[PDB]
RNA sequence: GGCGUCUGGGGGGAACGCGGGGAAGUGAAACAUCUCAGUACCCGUAGGAAGAGAAAACAAAAUGUGAUUCCGUGAGUAGUGG
RNA sequence: UUUGAAGAAUGAGCCUGCGAGUCAGGGACAUGUCGCGAGGUUAACCCGGGUGGGGUAGCCGCAGCGAAAGCGAGUCUGAAUAGGGCGUAUCCACACAAGAGUGUGUGGUGUAGUGGUGUGUUCUGGACCCGAAGCGGAGUGAUCUACCCAUGGCCAGGGUGAAG
RNA sequence: UCAAACUCCGUGAUAGCUGGUUCUCCCCGAAAUGCAUUUAGGUGCAGCGUCGCAUGUUUCUUGCCGGAGGUAGAGCUACUGG
RNA sequence: GGGGAUAAGCUCCGUGCGUCGAGAGGGAAACAGCCCAGAUCGCCGGCUAAGGCCCCUAAGCGUGUGCUAAGUGGAAAAGGAU
RNA sequence: UUGUGCGCCGAUAAUGUAGCGGGGCUCAAGCACACCGCCGAAGCCGCGGCAGCCAACGUGUUGGCUGGGUAGGGGAGCGUCC
RNA sequence: AGUUUAACUGGGGCGGUUGCCUCCUAAAAUGUAACGGAGGCGCCCAAAGGUUCCCUCAACCUGGACGGCAAUCAGGUGUUGAGUGUAAGUGCACAAGGGAGCUUGACUGCGAGACGGACAUGUCGAGCAGGGACGAAAGUCGGGACUAGUGAUCCGGCACCUCU
């Protein structure tokens, strides 16, 4: 689909926190991003499931 | 025998909402344009949409500037 | 007879202390990835009807 | 199975009862789920009325009600519904 | 009924009779009038040859917010006195902050609903009246006509001349 | 009477369709536009009418003052073209 | 202004433009949409608007100065013409 | 030769003149420019009657503005029966 | 056996269209129709986003090994004729155009005031708080120069919650 949905989900809580979309194709691999952790207040890296 | 084109878009009503001369509160949009048409000036911001909006109240007052069209805000007088 | 409630309006509007009639906004359930938090912040809540459709809401929940 | 003999049935009736079978026009601004409706009609049956009835019932911690049936409320609410 | 008809657009031959927004429900909304008034009122049912008397079970008002637990002149969201939403009948005076539109406090004023009933719209009913082609349930019909079954009847007169 | 007979019943079937709807006066008095529509001869909301309540000239006309356009016109060694 | 052939009594738009629709009375011979003017009722009174004043037909075969010879007035083009 | 005001030709369908409403008109009753009166409507004025809105005062008179009207909204009444 | 088989349409059919973006018609505010005149979209980018700093093209002229009109170099002229992910328009040389360093604000909770509207949608938003990025600092950052790149409600899936 070359451009899929996909979520973020924070490294710590494991809370799936946002939703972007990335083309697969040029990142085949995970997204690492920073992201602000609602729950656990202080931003941590998010890990796209 | 057809017609191609007959697709139009919606009007978007953009213009001059705030004619100079006006008294506006704080934030209302006093521009709205595609482009820099008009450019902000003195307690004029601009928005995403180069939508011009005002941060102080007071009275507009269209004005020039290094041959530009810009867009300004009198301080009105507190009674 | 009884005037039976309208079972749709009925578990949509609602009554207030005043007797406003309020609703949800729409476009708030389902395709909402691409749709920014500014859109979906100002998508929530109960919101006055208008006056134009509060002449009919009156008919659907009082009778 | 055949005899002989005694007692019964059979058919009618306007409405009301009980148990079965059971549509379509129609509304859904089309229509099949759904509604109309378990209505119209049909079948089997009594009675002066019938059916139901003496907890393998409600209830919610109250040391409460206490067979059934029929009215008023609960309520066009809880709910249910392409 | 039409943008437009004396119209060559529709209807009426004439007269007299007859012929179309009605009713039910403690229904819904609105508006008059009457009773009581922070209260109003009964339904079923009982007692009276009546239209009267009884009947507190319920309903409406009396506190709101929130999905709900819950809290309560506040409440929800929220990490937040940090803003917003709904609410505290409304008005008046006075202070305190702003003049990003006024806001907060004190004090006073004090809050009006509900039962009939008249009218207008409306809900469920056929719902202002008249009008289909067709759809389903139960029955009646082959004395007309199509075909068949049983048993009867009829076919003047004159030609051609198969097999054997 | 036959591309599905007749009669009764559902039944006062249903029609975004045609027709019809009966006494008088006083005051006010429209629309044939916009959006949407299995929608275009229908309907919902808005627009225009009337009645009640509230607010009062906020409406309207004229003069003056502050505004932003890009038509008429005109111009092209000022752009894109001819 | 678009479509049309810069045709239609054509069709689609804009207009604090009009009228008819929903509007009588006077004028245009007759003639919803043009021009004058918005009907509360009566009068055998008066002044005017658009339009007219030889007879039909109300009021001027009105006054001054000219033009026309074609009944022009009382339909029309490129173009022709002492 | 130039510019002008009036004219001529181009001109031409099918019931009956038929492209002034008719008669008729150049002794203009035709055209242009000035001047003078008059006729003309349900307009305006005069005299009288009624109604709506408002005001002034009064224990309902006066005054001022207004009174076309279909769909339609509101107010008030006549007639019939029990 | 019960049913469905669209609408617009200078009658109907066949043909064509149905939503969104930009331009002209559109009569110098906004809006404005026709089967009127032209095009585009149902995406793309983890950098083509944020921030800090620096720079100015296209074209022409002159001279240079291949190399020529045009490849890279030097000099001069050159105010916008280049370029801006993508259609057109409005913009942008102060750059929103070219290059480099760090980074994820392509955030969470909100939002005074407005634009536009029948309603439903849609759009801008200064600022406050938490936690961050770039920057010395002032400050900027709630995706992209702007406007298209999308689908209400019902029904159902997944994760979390101090609800029942």
């Amino acid at each position: 689909d070359v451009r899929p949905k996909i979520t973020l989900a924070c490294e710590v809580c494991k809370h799936r926190n946002y939703i972007t979309k990335k083309n697969r194709r040029n990142d085949p691999d995970r997204l690492e991003i920073k992201k602000f952790c609602p729950n656990c207040g202080t931003h941590q890296p998010h890990k796209e499931s | 025998s057809s017609s191609r084109n007959g697709r139009d878009s919606a009007a978007q009503r953009l213009g001059v909402k705030r004619f100079g001369g006006q008294v506006v509160k704080a934030g209302e949009i006093l521009v709205r344009q595609r482009g820099t048409h008009f450019h902000p000036g003195v307690n004029v911001g601009r928005g995403g949409d180069d939508t011009l909006f005002a941060l102080a109240p007071g009275a507009v007052e269209f004005g020039a500037k290094r041959g530009r069209k810009t867009v300004n805000i009198v301080p009105v007088a507190r009674p | 007879p009884k005037a039976k409630t309208h079972s749709g309006a009925s578990k949509r509007f609602r009554r207030t202390g005043t007797g406003k009639i309020v609703r949800q906004k729409a476009n708030r359930r389902h395709l909402l990835e691409h749709k920014p938090t500014k859109r979906t912040r100002r998508l929530d809540g109960r919101t006055t009807v208008s006056a134009a459709d509060n002449s009919r809401i009156n008919k659907l929940l009082n009778g």
